[PDB]
């Protein structure tokens, strides 16, 4: 159906440790495919799937300049920032971007982003129109304006309508066999008595892909949402993911206790019971 | 394919 | 303003005693990105352990997943242990095989 590239940028300063260390990862939905760090002994865009790995030396030798020029652009950056915030060259900053496109089952864009972060906190965004920006506060107000007399939203633009595009339908065309792979989640439901009166049932998910899954306990067949643990969606290591959802119920009341289970993967919604 | 230049804040 | 890390220990696949698996402990939901985390076998720590390349949520908060190559017994006790500057003291989360 519809897809995604993302790339991720941390820019982390460190003060008397160096200069500030730059990683850079890229991510097919839910599938990272390569990971620059300048930390590494000899730094290079390297690849982290098995699809991009035909793509030749022209392709590598680009992707590991870009990088390093974009790490000292970053470093630049951080500088910058310890000035529009009056902050001391004495403390560790972080800047991070997270850009990309999504598009539709057609391959046609969706929707384009380019958004940073300082610590933590939003700074600056490219709006959705792909033409305007939204500043977070007076400091990034100010790179907003340098932004907007250098026409910056216009060249990002063009990638995201372009390039980025352009190059997502390569990688899901040379991914096909995982990247348009999804895999259902293996299910069960485990019972474990916490008292003489009550009892937990988790209703696992396991080994799906992708991570997008909804697991939800009902009880009569009206949702528990605020009464249900939800974990994280979790990576098992093997490109797929697990989730579990627990419930604290009345003992002899488990068969009242519905799990239900979406996912792209699935044909239908799956309803679980304990089954003793 | 990453954007090919960042820009000074 | 800072975050502290989530913290799951779990395997790869079932764990089933004599069979080969992955010990992971996933850490996630945290800023800034500095973080200390240990793969522990009967308290002790195991020396091979990689981890993945550093990515952040769409709330900029960090993640990470650790991982080794691990066989589970009867005995053998695992736990995962991190610390993190919103730590004061480094905190230690044991494999629990239903969770």
């Amino acid at each position: 159906g519809s897809h995604s590239m993302r790339y991720f940028y941390t820019a982390m300063s460190r003060p008397g440790r160096g200069e500030p260390r730059f990683i850079a990862v890229g991510y097919v939905d839910d599938t990272q495919f390569v990971r620059f760090d300048s930390d590494a002994a000899s730094p290079r865009m390297a690849p982290r799937a098995p699809w991009i790995e035909q793509e030749g030396p022209e392709y590598w030798d680009g992707e590991t300049r870009n990088m390093k020029a974009s790490a000292q652009t970053y470093r630049e950056n951080l500088r910058i920032a310890l000035r529009y915030y009056n902050q001391s060259e004495a403390g560790s900053h972080i800047i991070q971007v997270m850009y990309g496109c999504d598009v539709g089952p057609d391959g046609r864009l969706l929707r384009g982003h380019n958004q940073y972060a300082y610590d933590g906190k939003d700074y600056i965004a490219l709006n959705e129109d792909l033409s305007s920006w939204t500043a977070a506060d007076t400091a990034a107000q100010i790179t907003q304006r340098k932004w907007e007399a250098a026409r910056v939203a216009e060249q990002l633009r063009a990638y995201l309508e372009g390039l980025c595009v352009e190059w997502l339908r390569r990688y899901l065309e040379n991914g096909k066999e995982t990247l348009q792979r999804a895999d259902p989640p293996k299910t069960h439901v485990t019972h474990h008595p916490i008292s003489d009166h009550e009892a937990t049932l988790r209703c696992w998910a396991l080994g799906f892909y992708p991570a997008e899954i909804t697991l939800t306990w009902q009880r009569d067949g009206e949702d528990q949402t605020q009464d249900t643990e939800l974990v994280e969606t979790r990576p098992a290591g093997d490109r797929t993911f697990q989730k579990w959802a627990a419930v604290v119920v009345p003992s002899g009341e488990e068969q009242r206790y519905t799990c239900h289970v979406q996912h792209e993967g699935l044909p239908k919604p799956l309803t679980l019971r304990w089954e003793p | 394919l990453t954007v090919q230049v960042a820009r000074v804040w | 303003i800072q975050r502290t890390p989530k913290i799951q220990v779990y395997s790869r696949h079932p764990a089933e005693n004599g069979k080969s698996n992955f010990l992971n402990c996933y850490v996630s939901g945290f800023h800034p990105s500095d973080i200390e985390v240990d793969l522990l076998k009967n308290g002790e720590r195991i020396e091979k352990v990689e981890h993945s390349d550093l990515s952040f949520s769409k709330d900029w908060s960090f993640y990470l997943l650790y991982y080794t190559e691990f066989t589970p017994t009867e005995k053998d006790e695992y736990a995962c242990r991190v610390n993190h500057v919103t730590l004061s003291q480094p905190k230690i989360v044991k494999w629990d095989r239903d969770m």
